[PDB]
């Protein structure tokens, strides 16, 4: 699995800080190792050393043996589940947050929706009125990003895609391989 | 022992300085004004310090290079590197300057090429080494990366069932 250590060092580089890659680093090597063999090497604190595995023991990245002794190794296939739940990260920004048919008074920057404009509305004006604020209301550009905001994170979403597209094709790869 | 050490720290200066050239004892104690140490002594330093000594270089029938002996390349550890499974070697800051030139002058060429710092030998201390693949998607990066440190929250072979189904 050559390709999943490119796939997971790059995960890595753009997720967690260089305090963790370079402990992580020794881990993509996978090898059982004794803290102490890995704080000579590294020379980090083992306070910090602690908290970056203790971290990464929440991610799961890793397993022990129980000698007490301690002894850590990489479970590697946290991968497959870390990719998926990434993708609904990616899908839930996808998935609209805009409250569109939505209508907002400047006064008390407070929101409402299309349904409310059938009580909000007032025919001694023959405009919209807000509740406990009697002002006119108006679009609902606050908060939510702007229609042209949206287009921007839209496309960078858009762009987000095709970059993780060929780890997907690694994650396909290595799929049929665990498939066999 | 104290009048070794002060052998052991001009020697040092000496290394710094840039040479390794050998001297004879009775220069070394002249230069650390030490001639005076008398005949035991310096018999004392003849039948240990200069020949017990586990690093001393013996060259030029005289006695140089003290205070190192574990490197002598002077430079990157490309062999060390190149190995996948030996690969390494995070390195003090001050030993990397001691050992040859002050490092932040080839540093300030070497920032944006082969050379990474970490500060780990106390936040004031600073350690040496290197880096490979690009980042992965453009984005604020820290905030949506901050919304993604997954879930570290079980029923997580459960959660991707669900998220398969
Ligand atoms: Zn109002």
């Amino acid at each position: 699995p050559a390709a999943l250590k490119r796939l997971a060092k790059y995960v890595i580089r753009g997720f967690y800080g260089i305090e963790h890659a370079l402990a992580l680093d020794i881990l993509i090597r996978n090898s059982c190792v004794k803290e102490e063999d890995m704080l000579e090497l590294l020379k980090f604190d083992r306070k910090q050393l602690r908290s970056v595995l203790n971290n990464l023991k929440g991610d799961k990245f890793i397993k022990c043996r129980m000698r007490y002794f301690i002894n850590y190794r990489t479970l590697v296939n946290v991968v497959k589940y870390k990719l998926d739940h990434m993708r609904r990260r990616i899908e839930t920004d996808e998935r609209d947050s805009t409250n569109r048919a939505s209508f907002k008074c400047p006064v008390c920057s407070s929101t409402f929706t299309d349904l409310e404009a059938n009580q909000l509305f007032d025919p001694m004006t023959g405009t919209f009125r807000c509740t406990f604020c009697h002002t006119e209301v108006e679009e609902d550009e606050s908060a939510m990003p702007k229609k042209d905001a949206r287009t921007l994170l839209a496309r960078f979403n858009e762009q987000i895609e095709p970059i993780y597209a060929l780890l997907r094709e690694t994650e396909d790869v290595n799929l049929a391989y665990e498939i066999l | 022992f104290g009048v070794l050490a002060k052998i052991v720290n001009y020697m040092k200066t000496r290394h710094q300085r840039g040479d390794t050239h050998p001297l004879t004892l009775d220069e070394i104690l002249d230069e650390t004004q030490h001639l005076d140490i008398g005949l035991k002594q310096k018999q004392w330093l003849m039948t240990e310090a200069l020949v017990n000594n586990p690093k001393i270089e013996v060259i030029d029938g005289k006695y140089a290079f003290k205070p190192k002996y574990n490197v002598r390349d002077k430079k990157a550890l490309l062999r060390l590197l190149d190995q996948h499974d030996q690969r390494g070697l995070g390195g003090i800051l001050l030993e990397d300057i001691e050992e040859a030139l002050p490092n932040s002058q080839k540093a300030v060429k070497a920032l944006g090429d082969q050379i990474l710092f970490v500060n780990r030998p106390d936040k004031k201390k600073i350690l040496f080494f290197n880096d490979k693949s690009c980042q992965f998607s453009v984005d604020e990066e820290f905030q949506k990366l901050w919304r993604s440190v997954t879930v570290d929250s079980m029923d997580e072979e459960k959660i991707e069932e669900y998220l398969k189904r």
